[PDB]
Order: structure tokens, then C-alpha cells, then sequence
């Protein structure tokens, strides 16, 4: 494997140089929107977002190395997460704003408000901690390979706490390169992970909205979109 | 499915 | 100012080891639960008379008490089933492949398969309780992440700075505990990041499990406490 | 109101 043989600075350039793009909504000032609409520009900009997400997790070091129905099973379980951390990173010099795409702001407004009250506030918490860029693209791959690693063997288990294990001198590395003392970068890493139990949070109760809309036959769900949602139904 | 034809495709 | 922050870190593991609750029965008939109704009766019953222990060990967390009630009562009702959940997995640590509801209650995946969307979150705890054991958990380790999920699981919804320096505190906390068990200090941030990684699904298997609950609610199958009720459409 | 309101101040 590649990854693991990788140092803390490749292993931040590898990741900022798999960057997906940010992605334009069809958002029109002039054109008026129902909750149906909006839903529905949300809808078809996270599904091309996703096509661009499955070419990035590619270019995340280790992912490759695991067999496709791995890959598959981490990408149906972490995709929402993914989209709202990327989401709540594009917001951050937005207070009390959403930043979907740069023709796209939203704020509080549209009844699923709770939902935007949480990402707010994860945003808030970006802004607060003075999250960087470096330490973004770590929390992304991290939650690609942790969101669903928990038959015969199946010790690719062990390859991804070893990427993991891996993501995590990095960050340390970038907190140690910022000039923290020890007893800093241990709380700010702290700080950081417990962001992933909210972003978890976020995305399970996404996904029941989710689910919710797509039984009311409201929004032209995507194709890809239906076999992501339909993975997390129990 | 989708997802696992374009993790496929190359 | 609160006391929590100016306690040391043996002063916290100590304040957190005394506030524990402690391990609760189920009820003495035998019959390995099956059915659903046998299954969430017993279920139901236990986590409710845990609950009221969880409450007061909450109380006994250093830095709650000096949120409002109102906060309490948020951060409790948004973590309870996550708190409940990695006490399960942690009693279940030496009984591979099992679940320790109660000493009396040892329940395996054969029996989640007889409830829809039961095994699914049964094997999601199995996993975890089993990470668990090969991390070789320590149980001062335990009583600090769970106070974590306490006041963390609700934590975004001027003291907020108050929480969020009580759980740097616990992190200092975490982090003691791996140097005093002799660990280098590679091995500790490597330890504390895979601990609080787990920590994001034990939160999905909450959510899961409300949503399980959910459902046995509305087939009003077993009888909800009033208690359960309130805990549960706190998530609605 | 709440019992966990009255629980919590027991
Ligand atoms: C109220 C919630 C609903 C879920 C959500 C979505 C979303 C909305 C509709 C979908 O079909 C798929 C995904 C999202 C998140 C990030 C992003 O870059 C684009 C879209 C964000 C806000
Ligand atoms: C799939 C299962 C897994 C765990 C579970 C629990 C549970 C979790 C931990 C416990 O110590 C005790 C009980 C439950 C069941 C019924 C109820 O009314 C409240 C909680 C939720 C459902």
C-alpha cells in the first residue's frame, strides 16, 4: 500500500490536491420556489456532488487498496456526512448562513429547520475553532473509513485502522507544525473527532428526511441518489 | 448498481 | 467558576469512578426472550430503572451541575441511548459475540434475528464490544467517554465555553490515564483519537435504536413507561 | 412539563 508508506506532508498534499470541486446550484433569484423546490435544487446538486465524491475517495490513500464491495459499502454509509462536512466547511465565514453553492445561501428559512439549526451550529463550531483546510480534508477521509468499518478475512479492517491511525500523526503533525504545545494539540484533536458524533448525527437524521419526502413522491429523487438512501434503510 | 459501476469505471 | 476544571486528573477519574451506577437485573425468569414482546418487555423494563441511575450519576458528572436545567434535561435527553448503549457494550466486553444486558440477561445475535431491524443493530453492537476488548478498554477510560457522550451528544443546540472546557478537561483526563498506563506519547494521541472515533457509532446506533424504538411504539406492543415516553419523543 | 425536570432536582 502506498498510504502507509506516505509522510504527514504527502499525506496532507494527497488529499488537498483529491479536492472535489465546488458545484453551481440552478438557483434563480427571479424564479419563485416551493419547499418542493428547494428540495429539489438541494436534490440535483448533491447528486452531481456525488459523482464527484466517489472520483475523491479514489484518490484517498488506502481506499483503493480495499475490494469494491468495501468501497461501495463505505461510500452508501458516509455519503451524507461527507456532502454536510463539506457543506459546514464551505459556510464557515457565512454566521447563521448556509453556503449550498456560491449562488446558493440560505439561511433559516424553509420548514428540516432543525436539521439547519444543527449544521449552523457545526459551522459555528468551525469558525470558533478556526478550522483549517489541512485539518478538513483529514476529517473527510477519516469519516470515508471510519462511517461503516463496523465474514472470512476481511483483515481489510486492519488496513483501514492502519489509514486511520495514519490520519491521525498527520493531524497532529499540522497541530505541531502550528506551533500547540502537546497538551493543546491532544484537546484540539479531541475537539475535532467529537465534531465527526455530530456530523454522524446530522446525516442519520438527514436521511429520515430524506426518506420521508421520498415516500410523499414530492422530489425527483436521482437515480444514484434512490440506491444511496435505500442502503441505509432497516 | 450505480455506485459500484462507477467506482469500477476507469 | 466551576469546580470541575480546578480538580485534578485523579480527583476527575476518582469523582467519575464514584458516580457510576451500578450493574441492574433483569427479571429472574429464565426463557431466553425470542419474541418481541418478551424481547422489549424486558428491555424496556431494564433500561427504565437505568435511567434513573443515569440520572443521578449525571448529577454526580463534574461541571453538569452547574449547567441550567433546562441544559440537563437537552444533553439528556439527546445522549440517553448512546449512555445506555456503551454501558451494554461495555459489560459485554468479556462475553465475545454476546450482549450483557444484565448478569441475568446474556442475549445473542440468534435472538435479535426473531425482531425486524433488531439483528442489524445487535451486530453493530457486537462490533463495537469487541473493538473494545482488542483496544483493551480500561474501565477509567470507559467513565471518561461516557461522560463525553454526556456532554457532547447536545452540544451545539455565555456558557457554552463552560461545557466545551469541561470536555477538554476530560480529554486532559483521558490522556493521564494512557501516560500513567505507560504509554508513549504516540501511543496516547493514537489511543485518544481510536476511542473517540468509536464514539461516532455508538452515536449512529442510537439513532438506529430510537428509530427501532420508534417503531415498537407505534405497534403499541410493549407497554412505554412514561419516563421512556418523554425520553423518547425528546428525539421526535 | 417534564418528570425528567423533577428527576433532576431531587
Ligand atoms: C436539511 C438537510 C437535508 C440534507 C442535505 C442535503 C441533501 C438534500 C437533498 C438530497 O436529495 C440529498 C442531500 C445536502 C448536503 C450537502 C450538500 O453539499 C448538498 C445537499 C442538507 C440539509
Ligand atoms: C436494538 C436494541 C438495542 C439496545 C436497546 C435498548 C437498551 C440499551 C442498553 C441497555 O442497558 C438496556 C436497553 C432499549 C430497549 C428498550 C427500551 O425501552 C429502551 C432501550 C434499543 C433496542
Amino acid at each position: 500500500s502506498l498510504a502507509l508508506s506516505l509522510t504527514a506532508d504527502q499525506m496532507v498534499s494527497a488529499l488537498l490536491d483529491a479536492e472535489p470541486p465546488i458545484l453551481y446550484s440552478e438557483y434563480d433569484p427571479t424564479r419563485p420556489f416551493s419547499e418542493a423546490s428547494m428540495m429539489g435544487l438541494l436534490t440535483n446538486l448533491a447528486d452531481r456532488e456525488l459523482v464527484h465524491m466517489i472520483n475523491w475517495a479514489k484518490r484517498v490513500p488506502g481506499f483503493v487498496d480495499l475490494t469494491l464491495h468495501d468501497q461501495v459499502h463505505l461510500l452508501e454509509c458516509a455519503w451524507l456526512e461527507i456532502l454536510m462536512i463539506g457543506l459546514v466547511w464551505r459556510s464557515m465565514e457565512h454566521p447563521g448562513k448556509l453556503l449550498f453553492a456560491p449562488n446558493l445561501l440560505l439561511d433559516r428559512n424553509q420548514g428540516m429547520v432543525e436539521i439547519f439549526d444543527m449544521l449552523l451550529a457545526t459551522s459555528s463550531r468551525f469558525r470558533m475553532m478556526n478550522l483549517q483546510g489541512e485539518e478538513f480534508v483529514c476529517l473527510k477521509s477519516i469519516i470515508l473509513l471510519n462511517s461503516g468499518v463496523y465474514l472470512k478475512s476481511l483483515e481489510e479492517k486492519d488496513h483501514i485502522h492502519r489509514v486511520l491511525d495514519k490520519i491521525t500523526d498527520t493531524l497532529i503533525h499540522l497541530m505541531a507544525k502550528a506551533g500547540l504545545t502537546l497538551q493543546q494539540q491532544h484537546q484540539r484533536l479531541a475537539q475535532l473527532l467529537l465534531i465527526l458524533s455530530h456530523i454522524r448525527h446530522m446525516s442519520n437524521k438527514g436521511m429520515e428526511h430524506l426518506y420521508s419526502m421520498k415516500c410523499k413522491n414530492v422530489v425527483p429523487l436521482s437515480d444514484l441518489l434512490l440506491e444511496m438512501l435505500d442502503a441505509h434503510r432497516l | 448498481k450505480i455506485l459500484h459501476r462507477l467506482l469500477q469505471d476507469s
